[PDB]
RNA sequence: UCCUAAAGAGUAACGGAGGAGUACGAAGGUGCGCUCAGACCGGUCGGAAAUCGGUCGCAGAGUAUAAAGGCAAAAGCGCG
RNA sequence: GCUUGACGAUCAUAGAGCGUUGGAACCACCUGAUCCCUUCCCGAACUCAGAAGUGAAACGACGCAUCGCCGAUGGUAGUGUGGGGUCUCCCCAUGUGAGAGUAGGUCAUCGUCAAGC
């Protein structure tokens, strides 16, 4: 799916996900957008699954922007493995998202079809999202 | 020469040929290196100074034997340590410098056209060839196989392109 | 492919902060390469340790070009 | 310039050493025209007095030579005997120690002005 | 366009945060000119009905605190990132003889009759709306028209190809950064 | 780098001590340093550790 | 040596990243001399690139060695 | 008194970029190396006999505000303490409080010293 092509380090910490998305919150490239209203994580096959629901529902045209990008490595321990024998290996990638972050954007589409497209997209996402328009 | 040809001819007219205001935006010619391509078969350390034995007798001056920057593992091997040769002749040797080729010895070997038309890279062009290391006064037929090279263009020593063309020439030789 | 082996944590930093009385031998900044520079009466040791060469109080000015953070001691 | 900064690229260490150290300074000037001198005392920023080669006694015409550099060695020295130091320190100031630079200098040693 | 406003003689984090949840107000300021900035409180119910209008930002909007009235401009409104309501409206004044930079929205009128839409199959690509201008206040436009009745499949209309009220300086043409305003592109 | 020794040319060994690459320069050193005892500087010869 | 480490020190883990078990008689002192790299280009053997000649340069270079922190009053080279 | 020198206070509100100039004093060249020497070969380096020449280049002050650079107010994020909640997070009281962004200054402000007008 969506990875960085390289990374400086193979592992990050766990970290936290605090604050609001004061950046990433405006519809910067399209006319309509799926903005998240709750915080969470998107495991890069939630990214692609909602992307495939969008492009398939429009069926004629329009340009679609993917504003989110999974950049941090997430590491699991396998089974039959005791705690603490070094940090486990990377499995997937995750974008840390805040309330207010624009996830997807679209143009060239009617306002009734964009709501029907981002409702297909939001059902494949573990977030509480919303539909927004371009403001100014 | 720095004489009747230089002092009383090249000086006073060049101000109003270009509609210039005052005196010393006349250019001057100072420097070009040998840059004899030492970097081939350079790990010798006995016949780089064959180009010292080449450069001494005909140009009258001791070379610097110039070490480069790199360990350039693609162009050559850096074990052949000094790959530059450079000399500055004098303004009091500009007499015989103007008078050693393009006065007596312009046929280095031959040119089938010396047209001063096919290079408008705006840095004061000319068209003449001097690259053989054999064409120079006071040389025998063969006591050294001293085959080397010598690379002559010129650039600007002034503001624009037009400043050099009547200045590079002194006589009516193409 | 194996991690461990951190070092033993050299205790660097600004000792004897910027209003304090000094005596004329005091180590004034332990330092890993002159993050602070030498003002009026301070010394600049070999490992870039700043040391008071006279008595007084330490000032911590910012001065000059290059944005040097200086440590100078004023005999006050 | 290519000339004025490359000597102030060389005039760098003693510039700022004698303000750290607070001792005497001899801010001279040489050129193809002239050879000057002017002295600053033991604090980095105090002018003593001035003495040019535009001084009243030797504007005779061969001004600023190595002949006319030894005339300057006892010249600002009398102007620094109202100052009160025996030794005096040497601004190289990007002026390479081969010509009028030392001939103002070494004529001060006989001229009551020690180094 | 008229806004009612009040005095707002108490400032801070927890004060401004309790106007929004108890009183239902928004904080604001007017500051512009060579004059004194003034803190202003204002109602969220009426500032959202002004932002309903298509020409909210590129239009002279009247405002009164009491009997005092000003030719006011909306300069850099602030917004809740999550729920999208207005907090801190942040107005300007108008001194009627300087250049008064603002944002002006775009129209893109002739999109049905386009040689890259009709004959050759292509769709439009809005890259930029709401260009930021600098214009004297009587020549403060609501709109800037963008004509796309001759753009072909592959042709790019820039801001160099743009237009009207002629007394309106575009800020991006003042520098070498010429911006691409729309496209017609082949479909996916 | 193997350890050397710098002796005086008398019946006195003050013996400042250091090391060098003898795998580069197989001869000795005749560079001369300060002496506390004899108080003249002297030809500081080979180690000769045996 | 950096991170974790919470803007003074310090601070754990079979936590995340790398290194050392030396070099140097000059690679030190000093005296003296002296300042990068980059794109831009000139093809008869190198033509992405050298020899370097000179034009816009805007530490991005270099530091014996890991990383951090530092530098021009150089904290790189030449030579006595 | 101003022109300009000569090291310094202050350090990109002082910085770069686009015209006019100064010749007398200063300043760069220039004429050349004889007598000092400078050369990894050289008097453009630099050492100088100099003052035959020259004010454009060279630099210098002196022009002009696009750009860098400073930058409110107000808000916001954070946060010490005390208390809540639906507690991987926020809210309330209270104290504090950015960063980024938002009209625009400006071809800076100083200090001693001197030859000349």
């Amino acid at each position: 799916m969506l990875q960085p092509k390289r990374t400086k380090f193979r592992k990050q910490m766990t970290g936290h996900n605090r604050g609001l998305a004061h950046r990433g919150s405006k519809v910067s490239f399209g006319e309509y957008a799926l903005k998240a209203t709750s915080r969470g994580r998107l495991t890069a096959r939630q990214i692609e699954s909602a992307r495939r629901a969008l492009t398939r529902h429009v069926k004629r045209g329009g340009k679609i922007w993917i504003r989110v990008f999974p950049d941090k490595p997430v590491t699991k321990k396998p089974l039959e493995v005791r705690m603490g024998k070094g940090k486990g290996g990377v499995e997937y990638w995750v974008a840390q998202i805040q309330p207010g972050k624009v996830l997807y954007e679209i143009e060239g589409v009617s306002e009734e079809l964009a709501r029907e497209a981002f409702a297909l997209a939001a059902a494949k996402l573990p977030l509480a999202t919303s539909f927004v328009k371009r403001t100014v | 020469r720095l004489k009747e040809l230089y002092r009383k001819e090249i000086a006073p007219k060049l101000k109003e040929e270009l509609q210039l205001a005052n005196v010393m935006e006349v250019p001057r010619v100072t420097k070009i290196t040998l840059n004899m391509g030492l970097g081939e078969a350079v790990g010798d350390k006995k016949i780089i100074e064959n180009a010292v034995a080449d450069l001494e007798k005909i140009t009258g001056q001791k070379p610097v034997v110039t070490y480069a920057r790199k360990s350039i593992a693609g162009f050559k091997i850096r074990e052949g340590w000094p790959i530059g040769v450079k000399v500055t002749l004098r303004s009091d040797r500009m007499y015989e410098f103007l008078d050693r080729l393009l006065s007596i010895s312009l046929p280095r070997v031959r040119d089938f056209r010396g047209l001063n038309a096919k290079s408008f890279d705006g840095r004061g062009n000319y068209s003449m060839g001097v690259k053989e290391q054999i064409i120079f006064p006071e040389i025998d037929y063969d006591k050294i196989d001293a085959l080397r090279g010598l690379d002559i263009t010129l650039t600007t020593t002034a503001r624009t392109d037009d400043e050099g063309r009547a200045l590079l020439r002194a006589f009516k030789f193409p | 492919t194996r991690n461990g082996r951190d070092s033993e944590s050299k205790r660097l930093g600004v000792k004897l902060f910027g209003g304090q009385a000094v005596k004329a031998g005091n180590i004034l900044v332990r330092l890993r390469g002159t993050k602070f520079h030498a003002g009026y009466g301070v010394g600049l040791g070999k490992d870039h340790t700043l040391f008071a060469k006279v008595d007084g109080v330490v000032k911590f000015e910012t001065k000059g070009a290059f944005g040097r953070k200086y440590v100078s001691i004023v005999a006050a | 310039s290519v000339k004025k900064e490359t000597r102030l690229r060389r005039a760098r260490k003693a510039r700022l050493k004698m303000r750290e150290l607070e001792t005497v300074r001899l801010c001279v000037y040489r050129s193809s025209q002239h050879i000057y001198a002017q002295v600053i005392a033991a604090d980095g920023g105090k002018v003593l007095a001035s003495a040019s080669t535009l001084d009243k006694d030797l504007r005779e015409g061969a001004t600023g030579n190595i002949d006319a550099a030894k005339k300057v060695g006892q010249l600002v020295a009398e102007r620094a005997k109202a100052a009160g130091v025996t030794q005096v320190a040497f601004d190289r100031s990007g002026f390479k120690y081969h010509g009028r630079v030392k001939a103002l200098a070494d004529a001060a040693r006989e001229g009551g002005l020690e180094f | 366009f008229i806004v009612n406003a009040q005095v707002r003689s108490d400032l801070g984090k927890g004060a401004s945060r309790r106007l929004r949840r108890n009183a239902g107000l928004v904080p604001a300021v007017v500051y512009g000119g060579d004059k004194e900035p003034q803190s202003v409180t204002l109602e969220l119910r009426e500032i959202a009905k002004l932002l309903e209008n298509e020409a909210a930002f590129s239009h002279v909007i009247a405002l009164n605190v009491g009997g005092v009235k000003e030719t006011v401009l909306i300069k850099a409104l602030q917004r809740h990132p999550a729920k999208g309501f207005v907090m801190h409206a942040d107005f300007l004044r108008v001194v009627a003889d300087h250049k008064l930079t603002a944002h002006v929205p775009l129209h893109f009128i002739n999109e049905e009759v386009a040689v890259g839409v009709k004959q050759a199959g292509g769709e439009i690509s809005h890259t930029i709306s709401e260009v930021e201008v600098s214009c004297l206040p009587k020549d403060l436009p609501e709109f800037i028209e963008v004509d796309m009745a001759k753009v072909e499949l592959g042709q790019i209309v820039h801001l160099s190809d743009l237009k009207a009220p002629k007394g309106v300086e575009l800020v991006q043409l003042a520098h070498g950064n010429d911006l691409a305003v729309a496209n017609i592109h082949a479909s996916r | 780098r193997e350890l050397i020794r710098l002796v005086s040319s008398a019946g006195t060994g003050h013996f400042y001590t250091t090391d060098k690459n003898k795998r580069t320069k197989p001869e000795k050193i005749e560079i001369k340093k300060y002496d506390p005892v004899v108080r003249q500087h002297v030809i500081y010869k080979e180690a000769k550790i045996k």
